[PDB]
RNA sequence: CCAGGA
């Protein structure tokens, strides 16, 4: 009865962008991206990759409440570097890493006879 | 901006009473007889056994937020093996010209007993602890 | 009542395995633990599904209309 | 009988209850389209308006403080200390 | 009683409650359906007109919508059916009956309601799912759990009513309660359990997690604290990252058994400027404790700040524990192979000790204690040995369980369980009682038909030798069942007896309140108390403080308080203050230090007359200890350089501050003498803590530091007085009623005694004289 | 259903307590909490 | 509830990915708090579990009968024979990160019961509704769309708070409230108000 | 040496409800008293003829399961034939604090 | 599996609940409390089968 | 019993004493016994304390007793609460009980009194003896649907046209 | 080859045992999550009941029909009805299944997932075939009928993910382990006497070097090398649970890059 | 009334 529809977890709302980038007030060159209809699956993945970027000073994500599929990701970079670009690169790195993972699995699978 | 204390001590005892990753170390200065030291150390990170000679340094520097890498090109003010950052919490007047200063490195406690460093140690959040050997 | 399709905990289809289990017991005389394991039910979540089932449907069928 | 201003002896400070009631009353009046005695610096909630009026002591209300005998001391909101 | 003192009411709602680590202390999760039913009548005004028109357009089915429109004309428009529900054009002064919305103040209540805290004002938070969600730390005041409890919600309908809720009964305001002059909400369960775990010396956090833990704090400055360990590998401690939730200015000191400034066992507590220096955070620190981190925060920073701290401490702790994990298993009840041999042999020797007293009693050699049967005397001994045993056996296991024991871990943090629980589970359940005595002979000369007659053995009269882990014998099982049933009977009965006691207290006190003359009167204006609680102070504003002057040796007092500018040894050293050199031998000044000391001696005798035992710790307004602490960090007090204070600055400064500690205001001897009286005790404390020697030698205060301390004592003291209007009657009734509800030489005590007391019972049960 | 056909009512010295004589005849655990506690016996 | 007086309501429902998991791929159906167990001393709950874990693997009926020679040690030995750690613990991995939990979770099957008390048959809200005939006050019970009782003890709390106007509202506007015409001479409700 | 009688089985001192409690000899006295009250409110198949009877309210469990941990006394109580619950995979853990 | 033991009255099942009474025709001696003229009483609740 | 007493040197020191414990009460008589401290003698029966030592001592004993019941359960209630109860039972000049007999039989208004235990009888007497309700009690205002003289309603609020015209 | 590497240990129709080296734990997990939750599958979603004389409820049966695995090989060429342009369903977005069963036999008549028949046009794509892993070739036992017991119904199967319903979950349990010797100190082993004796050694211990006590703690050490086992239900083949999982997560990340692009 | 829930 007070139960929300199951698609609300993944299907974007009426006039609701996937990303909402707001700037952090408390810190210089820091931003806050709210990811709608997303969970840990993506949050922790991105956060961990931004951690690999040397020019990235701060990176963390939080699912403020479990009833809602959305998470806030805070990115802080060195002066001159843009956090949107930092996010862009980490996103790219992830894809390229997954691309190799698929290629490598495919090759290895084809070798099996079962 | 500069060093505040330097001496080489020799560890008398190492104590992990129920603590698996931390130890209270008891040392005395090889130079000054008056000087003694009590200190909690992450022994899982930098192991310590008794009779080890250790260079123990203070220094107020080398404020605002903390930055992780770039330290490759940056001047690592550590010619030392294990470094801590903590706060001075008490100034004990242990008779005569003798003084004792208490340092908390986020719970990891330290007590340095001596005399001379009147013109050095201060009640500051800023105090690093450097250890080599 | 009536074998669950899919184990609640992991969702391995368990719907097919019922008659086969009941058969490995009457026809093969086999003990419950071996029959389950024969049927490839390795995780205890899957094991509990068959091992602890009560097929009440069979009583329900005993009434005429 | 009404105690003279020069003979008032109740607290020079506003009671929790007084302040809660002034804020309640002003907010109610503000909400019933009463004239607002302050610059609403974009404000729209009548309680936040009330808070603002009391913050600048521009509330034209008086507390009639009754004594157990029946007498009373009248105190202006402008004159009451708001340490709460 | 049923239609007038109580009423069935509109704008009410009720459902199953459930907890939430993600709600703020003062909010309440309201199911969408409940929000869509409950309504607030809002007047159409230039400020809201557009918004209101939109909710009207939204209608009764959409969430932020409305149900009715009330025209000036008086007739109600039903938006559900009106053909004009679309083209509805609002007019200033009309009322829109709109849905309950996020941040509306609402009365939340858990029945019974034997407390003012059983009904508190919360912020709405419309949420999905059919349950009322509440912050876990607010559980205790309501006395709620989530085993199937339901709670009541009432919606105010006026701007006035709303103000009443938000301004008087909102959850943050209710944190420090007058019931026991301490916090009535603290950190519980997961957060309490996780808080110990986080704050051990052993506990270190890697960068990755530190960043998430930091971001999780909603008011975090954006400043990454310098790691306690910088190379090899940057590492932060629990203590460190918890301190981010602790606000600046917060000063706390606590010494537990064996605490040194080196806290070897990570004992007690030391928080300086809202940063933990040492000790593990648990029940004593972060619970609903008198000295509490919460008590200090509410008092020092505000109720709104403290309420934020609850959420903060939980958001960090819960997050950390989510990733650390915590469990509890049978392995946690299991005790060592040799510890079990040692336990068995503890019961074994106690079993003989009992047989020995039995053989002694059967041989008529036993000699009864004056005022007791030979038998009564025997049973006392048996019962005493068997308990001594259960405890020994228990204390054996408790010691043998490592710090890794999940049960020990919960007991250690204070989150759940006590010593006895370990004892009964791991080692031995113990002796079973009914009506105080061991299991009696229900059958002729025996407890069960499986026993021989005249069997006074532990096994026959209900001693459960075994642990719960081991299991109970049928005999042990039935005796435990008898003993168990006894508690269920009183739980059942007490419930209504306790209820009626509450009613009578309330009905006798209801009409009592503090008037604008500081007098406590009833509906007849008859004076009950001349001044509220003999001190004219509000109970919330009071804290246990130590009156130094009271105890110690006459010599120790002297060293602490005496200043003698006419003696080379007992003067204030010129290191203490600048005037030190010029102060020696000042006869005129010495007259002032003589007054000072003479008053301090006067005070000592007086306090020794009040508190006959010499008890120093008493609940008084204004925590002077804390003001000094703050002056010290506020003014960065240099414990080296000499003060810019005069003896006149101190001596007279204090004398003057005292005249400004106003409780009663009238200009007349009666009221003025009355004022002096009310303020007496507080001043003895004030004079003890602010004597010249103390201020200079101990506190090392500068003139500005002192000037500030004085102003703050004044301000705090004034804030501390009761507010005319305070319904101290009901307060007092509920403050005795609520505790009576939690109630389980041998004299009639507890619930049945309270019953005797309130009834002014003529024929009492245990009359007794205490002849000194 | 079973436990309802084995229920005992006791209307109006210390009746609520589990007596020794209740051994093997009445269940030491199956009794209500509150008002009827120990006055509703189960065989 | 379990068969050990260990009752409770659902606080949240998590999907399989959010849930903590064994390396073996097993996930709980239910997560119950450690804080239940100590104060309660429901040891048989823990034993039920251990025995049920063995039972599930062994495919033999786990005898949980009262007075027997079955020991927690006996069952422990049997579980070690199955490859699991004897005291029922299992290392779990966090569902959100995949990182091992610093703690090992007591995990295994336990017989849980579904009770007659469900939230949707309980939930109730009212804001103006049917009134009694006699007293002209809100009708009783969820069933009848009744209003809740702001009773005597609730009046007391309001009196304690000093919420004078909040109380007046509850008792008047929010319920009962009516208007009569009384006489100034004999203070009676005698007045024939032909107000029109 | 005087023994006139022997107990058939000591577990028989228990009633219908308490006889479904696994290891009641390992629980604190009232926790048992609680279960023999709750099981009366536990859902399951009450009778196999449910589909042929018109009763006000009937609650039937979709997939009932016999318990993995059982009592020898349940044999007579028809419990394994007509159960009141399901064997759930239960973790005793601190998780999201929910 | 139905076990019988109830009646069917107007279509609803009904269970007679056993009622517990003091057995009759039974001699019992009781001490009559501190404020009483009578110190002890022998009672017999005599009734026909 | 162990007693804390100041030593010659000043510090409070444990100086235990022999104390007698009775199984019954006779205040008047045991007080006049040679060898006791008639200044220290205490009874749990405060009804006796009242009768022998006056109403003031009656209050002190009554509090002592109330305090014990709470502290025995290991609970803390701030003084003032217990003090108030103790005072209310006292003020009349004797031991006025928290019962239908005690408090409920005082001079408070009929409507307030009828709200507890004797309702109809309280109102019949109210009529018969032409009682006048002051309407000062919380209870009456609740029965009247009026704002009670409680906190928020313990004072009145007025607009001042002077101050009103001043701000514009 | 390049970045993260795979080394398959065992294969079948139902299981994939492998080793994932040169990867972030976060990545290993995110893939694990996706496989469970975000891979699309076809499953019965609407059940119109014409006749039911069974001992079971209309919805009881209906529920089961969703849990019956259907061929989701070519699931990628089917549209989500939500995204499709019709009115309810069509061929471009659904598979229509039919089930007519009757107790002709004096003996108990069984109803199986094999008794399901496709009535919609498949557009020649591998979809909607009830997955039969059963030795005797019956598949899932839906129902039991006696004599005049008839069951006549219609099923509409739709594309979906496990987030909406666990019926669209193509994977059974996913096994996941790393560091079988606790070299990383990621767990503090609960014990009574010895954690080594008390806790069972992992299978994967053989695929890693034991720590050798006479060595200091490697703090610098990080988590790479993950021993996993992916189990399929039928809808998609074991390999494709891994591949499609890798691909879904890749697509999921691309959406973010694209979102930034539109911004 | 009867049965139950915190
Ligand atoms: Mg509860
Ligand atoms: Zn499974
Ligand atoms: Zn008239
Ligand atoms: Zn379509």
């Amino acid at each position: 009865m007070n139960a929300p529809d199951r698609f609300e977890l993944f299907l974007l709302g009426e006039g609701e962008s996937k990303l909402k980038i707001d700037p952090d007030t408390k810190a210089p060159n820091a931003v806050v991206i709210t990811f709608e209809k997303e969970d840990h699956t993506l949050g922790n993945l991105i956060r961990a990759e931004l951690l690999n970027d040397r020019k990235v000073l701060f990176a963390a994500y939080k699912v403020e409440h479990p009833f809602f599929a959305r998470f806030k990701l805070r990115i802080q970079t060195t002066e001159g570097y843009d956090p949107k670009d930092a996010l862009k690169n980490a996103c790219n790195s992830i894809i390229n890493k997954l691309g190799a993972l698929k290629t490598n699995f495919e090759t290895e699978w084809n070798l099996q006879t079962l | 901006s500069n060093t505040l204390f330097d001496d080489i001590f020799q560890v008398s005892e190492v104590d992990p009473g129920r603590y698996n990753k931390v130890c209270r170390i008891e040392a005395a200065s090889t130079t000054q007889d008056q000087c003694k030291l009590t200190l909690d150390i992450n022994v899982e990170l930098f192991p310590v056994a008794a009779q080890d000679s250790l260079t123990v340094t203070i220094a107020s520097s080398l404020t605002r937020s903390w930055r992780p890498p770039q330290a490759g090109d940056r001047s690592l003010a550590d010619d030392y093996d294990y470094v801590m950052y903590g706060t001075a919490y008490k100034f004990e007047e242990v008779s005569k010209d003798l003084i004792a200063v208490y340092y908390s490195f986020g719970g990891l406690l330290m007590r340095l007993e001596g005399n001379y460093r009147n013109l050095n140690n201060l009640k500051q959040e800023n105090a690093y602890l450097l250890i080599r050997r | 009542m009536i074998v669950p399709v899919r184990c609640f905990s992991c969702g391995k289809v368990v719907g097919d395995k019922w008659e086969s289990y009941l058969n490995l017991l009457q026809e093969d005389e086999l003990d419950e633990g071996t029959a389950l394991s024969r049927l490839g039910l390795k995780r205890y979540c899957c094991r509990r599904m068959i091992l602890t089932h009560v097929d009440l449907i069979e009583k329900f069928l005993r009434y005429n209309p | 009988k009404a105690i003279p201003k020069d003979q008032r002896a109740t607290t020079p400070y506003m009671t929790k209850y007084e302040r809660a009631r002034i804020l309640g009353t002003r907010a109610l009046q503000i909400s019933m389209n009463a004239p607002v005695f302050v610059d609403l610096e974009g404000e729209t909630d009548p309680l936040r308006i009330a808070m603002k009026e009391l913050a600048e002591k521009k509330i034209p209300l008086v507390i009639r403080r009754y004594l157990p005998d029946g007498s009373f001391e009248d105190w202006s909101v402008e004159e009451l200390i708001v340490d709460l | 009683r049923g239609n007038l003192m109580g009423k069935r009411v509109d704008f009410s709602a009720r459902t199953v409650i459930s907890g939430d680590p993600n709600l703020e202390l003062d909010q309440v999760g309201v199911p969408k359906s409940i929000a869509k039913t409950l309504t607030y009548p809002e007047v159409v005004t230039p400020y809201n007109i557009d918004r209101l028109t939109q909710l009207v357009r939204n209608g009764p089915n959409e969430h932020p919508g409305a149900k009715y429109v009330i025209r000036d004309s008086g007739d109600r428009i039903d938006l559900r059916y009106s053909k004009r529900a679309g083209d509805i054009q609002l007019q200033y002064g009309w009322k829109v009956e709109r849905h309950i919305m996020d941040n509306d103040p609402v009365l939340f209540n858990r029945q019974p309601s034997l407390h003012k805290m059983s009904m508190m004002a919360h912020r709405v938070k419309v949420i999905p799912y059919s349950t009322f969600r509440l912050n876990l730390s607010v559980t205790s005041p309501y006395n709620a759990d989530f085993d199937g409890d339901e709670m009541n919600l009432h919606v105010p309908q006026s701007e006035e009513t709303r103000a009443e809720l938000s301004q008087l009964c909102a959850v943050p305001l209710q944190i420090v309660s007058p019931q026991s002059n301490k916090p009535c909400m603290g950190i519980v369960q997961d957060t309490l359990c996780g808080i110990r775990k986080l704050t051990l010396r052993d506990t270190f956090i890697e960068l990755d997690q530190v960043l998430n833990m930091l971001y999780w704090v909603p008011d975090w400055d954006g400043v990454i604290p310098t790691p306690a360990i910088i190379k090899p590998k940057p590492l932060w401690s629990g203590k460190q990252i918890l301190s981010v939730a602790i606000p600046n200015g917060i000063h706390l000191q606590r010494f537990d058994e064996g605490t040194t400034l080196l806290s070897p066992k990570d004992n007690g507590m030391l928080i300086i400027d809202g940063q933990i220096i040492f000790g593990v955070v648990e029940k004593k620190t972060v619970g609903s404790s008198n000295g509490g981190l919460i008590h200090v925060v509410t008092r020092e920073k505000g109720p709104q700040v403290c309420a934020k701290l609850f959420g903060n401490i939980q958001k960090v702790v819960n997050f950390w524990l989510l990733h650390n994990g915590f469990s509890t298993g049978i392995g946690d009840t299991i005790a060592d192979g040799p510890t079990m041999r040692e336990i068995t042999e503890t019961i074994a020797e106690a079993k003989k000790k009992v047989l020995d007293v039995t053989k002694e009693a059967q041989a008529n050699l036993l000699t009864a204690k004056h005022g007791m049967t030979l038998r009564e005397s025997f049973e006392d001994n048996v019962v005493r040995f068997l308990n001594e045993a259960r405890d020994k056996a228990g204390r054996l296991a408790e010691v043998n369980l490592k710090d890794l024991n999940n049960v020990k871990q919960m007991v250690m943090a204070g989150s759940k369980g006590s010593f006895i629980n370990i004892a009964q589970m791991s080692a031995c359940v113990g002796q079973q009682s009914v009506e105080g005595k061991r299991i009696a002979f229900g059958f002729v000369d025996r407890t069960l038909p499986h026993f021989s007659k005249d069997d006074y053995s532990p096994e026959s009269k209900g001693f459960v030798e075994n642990s719960y882990l081991r299991g109970l014998t049928p005999q042990e099982f039935f005796f435990h069942a008898m003993g168990g049933r006894e508690g269920l009977i009183d739980t059942a009965v007490k419930t209504a007896e306790t209820g009626y006691i509450q009613r009578r207290l309330v009905k006798a006190l209801e009409d009592i309140m503090v008037h604008y003359d500081n007098t406590t009167r009833n509906s007849l204006g008859n004076v009950i108390q001349f001044i509220y609680g003999e001190d004219g102070m509000d109970a919330a504003h009071i804290e246990k403080q130590s009156l130094d002057t009271i105890g110690g040796s006459d010599a120790a007092f002297e060293k602490r308080y005496r200043v003698d500018l006419l003696n080379t040894d007992h003067t204030l050293d010129p290191s203490l203050l600048e005037s030190g050199s010029e102060i020696l031998g000042d006869l005129k000044l010495q007259v002032l230090l003589d007054e000072e000391y003479k008053q301090l001696v006067k005070d000592r005798k007086f306090l020794r007359e009040v508190f006959v035992d010499g008890e120093a710790n008493w609940p008084l307004p204004v925590n002077i200890r804390r003001i000094i602490q703050n002056a010290q960090q506020t003014f960065h007090i240099d414990h080296t350089k000499p003060s810019d204070l005069t003896i006149k600055d101190i001596v007279l400064g204090v004398k003057d501050l005292q005249e400004n500690l106003l409780v009663l205001r009238g200009k007349n001897e009666i009221i003025q003498n009355a004022q002096r009286d009310a303020v007496t005790l507080f001043c003895c404390l004030l004079r003890s803590r602010l004597a010249t020697r103390r201020v200079l030698q101990e506190y090392r205060l500068t003139k500005q530091a002192f000037d500030w301390v004085l102003s703050n004592i004044e301000a705090q003291f004034l804030r501390s007085v009761v507010h005319p209007g305070e319904m101290v009657g009901v307060l007092a009734a509920q403050s005795i009623g609520e505790p009576a509800t939690q109630m389980t030489k041998k004299v009639t005590s507890g619930v049945p005694r309270l019953k005797e007391i309130l009834n002014v019972a003529k024929n009492m049960k245990t009359p007794s004289l205490t002849v000194y | 259903t079973l436990s309802h056909l084995r229920r005992t009512n006791t209307p109006i010295a210390k009746p609520r307590q589990l007596h020794n004589t209740h051994w093997g005849l009445v269940c030491p655990a199956e009794t209500p909490e509150g008002q009827a506690c120990g006055l509703v016996k189960n065989l | 509830a379990s068969r050990h007086g260990q009752k409770g309501t659902i606080g949240i429902t998590y999907r399989r990915e959010d849930m903590p998991f064994t390396a073996e791929g097993i996930v709980p159906d239910l997560i119950i708090n450690p804080h239940a167990i100590p104060s309660r001393m429901t040891v048989a709950h823990l034993i039920e579990c251990l025995l049920s874990k063995v039972a599930a693997l062994s495919g033999n009926e786990g005898d949980a009968s009262p007075f027997t020679d079955i020991t927690v040690e006996g069952i422990s030995k049997l579980l070690r024979e199955h490859g699991y750690q004897s005291r029922g613990f299992e290392v779990m991995y966090n569902g959100h990160t995949g990182k091992k939990l610093m703690a090992q979770i007591f995990f295994g099957p336990t017989y849980y019961q579904r009770l007659r008390h469900m939230v949707d048959d309980k939930i109730h809200a009212r804001a103006r509704g049917p009134m009694q005939v006699l007293t002209r006050q809100p009708v009783e019970g969820r069933s009848r769309d009744g209003g809740l009782r702001f009773g005597e003890m609730e009046r007391d709390c309001m009196i304690a708070h000093g919420a004078a106007s909040f109380l007046k509202e509850r008792l008047m506007e929010a319920s009962d409230a009516f208007r009569v015409h009384i006489c100034g001479i004999c203070g009676l409700m005698t007045v024939i108000a032909k107000l029109n | 040496t005087t023994f006139t009688h022997c107990e058939i089985h000591p577990s028989m001192i228990l009633g219908v409800a308490a006889s479904i409690i696994p290891f009641p000899d390992h629980n604190q006295s009232p926790r048992n008293t609680y279960q023999s009250a709750m099981g009366k409110q536990a859902m399951g198949v009450f009778l196999t003829n449910y589909n042929v009877r018109m009763d006000t309210m009937a609650n039937i469990l979709y997939y009932p399961q016999k318990p993995l941990g059982t009592t020898r006394a349940m044999e007579y109580l028809k419990f394994r034939e007509l159960p009141a619950g399901q064997n759930a995979i239960v973790a005793i853990a601190c998780y999201s604090g929910y | 599996f139905d076990m019988g033991g109830y009646f069917i009255i107007n279509g609803s099942e009904k269970v007679l609940i056993a009622q517990e009474r003091s057995a009759g025709n039974i001699v019992q001696v009781f001490k009559k409390a501190a404020p009483s003229p009578i110190s002890h009483v022998a009672e017999i609740r005599s009734a026909l089968e | 019993y162990d007693r804390k007493v100041p030593s010659p040197t000043g510090e409070y020191v444990k100086e235990p004493e022999w104390v007698l414990e009775t199984d019954g009460v006779n205040l008047s008589e045991v007080m006049t016994v040679p060898g006791i401290d008639p200044t220290r003698i205490y009874t749990n029966s405060f009804i006796d304390i009242m009768e022998v030592l006056g109403i003031e001592a009656g209050r002190a004993a009554l509090y002592k007793e109330v305090y014990n019941v709470i502290a025995s359960d290991g609970s803390y209630v701030n003084y003032r609460h217990m003090a108030l109860l103790v005072d209310v039972m006292t003020t009349q000049g004797g031991l006025t009980s928290v019962t239908r007999h005690g408090f409920n039989r005082s001079n408070t208004g009929a409507l307030m009194r009828c709200s507890f235990e004797e309702t109809v009888e309280i109102l019949f007497e109210a009529g018969a003896s032409a009682e006048l309700d002051d309407c000062r009690g919380v209870s009456e205002n609740v029965i009247l649907g009026q704002m009670a003289p409680i906190g928020t309603g313990a004072f009145d609020v007025m607009i001042d046209e002077e101050s009103l015209v001043k701000y514009m | 080859e390049e970045g993260p590497q795979v080394k398959i240990r065992e294969a079948s129709k139902d299981n994939v045992d492998f080793i994932l080296s040169n990867v972030d734990l976060a990545m290993a997990n995110s893939l694990r999550r996706v496989m469970i939750a975000e891979i699309p599958t076809l499953a019965i979603d609407s059940v119109e009941v014409e006749t039911n004389t069974t001992v079971l409820a209309d919805e009881f049966i209906a529920h089961r029909l969703g849990l019956i695995p259907l061929q989701s090989m070519d699931i990628e060429q089917l549209e989500y009805s939500r995204d499709c342009f019709c009115e309810d369903h069509c061929d471009k977005c659904s598979v229509v299944l039919t089930l007519q069963a009757f107790g002709e036999s004096e003996s108990t008549t069984n109803v199986y997932s094999k008794d399901l028949v496709i009535v919609s046009n498949l557009m020649g794509r591998n979809i909607g075939h009830p997955i039969i892993q059963d030795k005797e070739g019956n598949g899932v036992l839906i129902c039991k009928l006696r004599k005049g017991q008839e069951l006549k119904l219609t099923c509409v199967a739709k594309k979906g993910i496990a987030k909406e319903h666990a019926k669209w979950g193509p994977a059974a349990a996913i096994e996941f382990e790393y560091d079988p010797w606790n070299k990383l100190k990621h767990t503090d082993y609960w014990y009574e006497q010895d954690s080594a004796k008390e806790w069972p050694q992992s299978k994967n211990c053989e695929y890693e070097d034991p720590p050798n006590e006479g060595d200091p703690f490697d703090y610098k050490a990080q988590a790479d090398t993950f021993y996993m086992n992916v189990e399929s239900v039928g809808s998609i083949p074991v390999d494709q649970v891994v591949v499609r999982g890798i691909d879904t997560l890749q697509k999921k990340v691309a959406s973010i890059l694209l979102a930034l692009t539109q911004m």
